[PDB]
């Protein structure tokens, strides 16, 4: 909520 | 220039964008580094000063904000998008609008990157109030996913507002 985290690399 | 997929995008150096990981079709935090689209003026001076296209038309070349390891990284206009950083609530979830947005494609309950989408469908209970989306990775495309996080959905930016 109202928050942006990112997550892992298919890179 | 703003909801309905008002499609601009103009980015500059440090001028801070999301991008798009051509493998996962993922958008995530990207700080810029070079702004310039490639011709070395117009016949090749040992240089490489010139851009042939206007500041829109041209190429970007981001450093990940958040994944500084993987390093200048090139991506186009379409393929970048500036620092989604204006919340579209609810009420604003046009369908057919073409947002960024808290998806994860391995945990479709859970948090992962945000994942390019158009709104497909919009719902609500006496518990819970959703979202359905076409979601969009880079190879294939998942028509209406459940949109769980509802509180974090991000449109197109401004070229230069």
């Amino acid at each position: 909520a109202r928050t942006k985290q990112t997550a892992r690399k298919s890179t | 220039g703003m909801w309905d997929e008002t499609e601009l995008g103009l980015y500059k150096v440090n001028e801070y964008v999301d991008a798009r990981d051509t493998n996962m079709g993922a958008w995530f935090e990207a700080q810029v580094v070079r702004v310039t689209r490639k011709a070395p003026s117009r016949d090749e001076p040992c240089s490489s000063t010139s851009r042939p296209a206007l500041e829109e038309d041209v190429i970007y070349h981001v450093k990940y904000d958040d994944y500084p390891e993987n390093g200048v990284v090139q991506m186009n206009s379409r393929d970048v998008r500036a620092r989604a950083r204006t919340i579209i609530k609810w009420q604003d979830l046009e369908v057919g609008q073409v947002v960024m947005l808290n998806y994860n494609p391995d945990n479709p309950k859970e948090r992962g990157f945000w994942y390019d989408a158009e709104i497909s469908r919009k719902r609500e209970t006496r518990t819970a109030r959703e979202l359905y989306a076409n979601v969009v990775l880079g190879d294939d495309s998942l028509n209406d996913c459940r949109i769980i996080f509802v509180d974090e959905v991000f449109k197109i930016e401004r070229p230069g507002e």
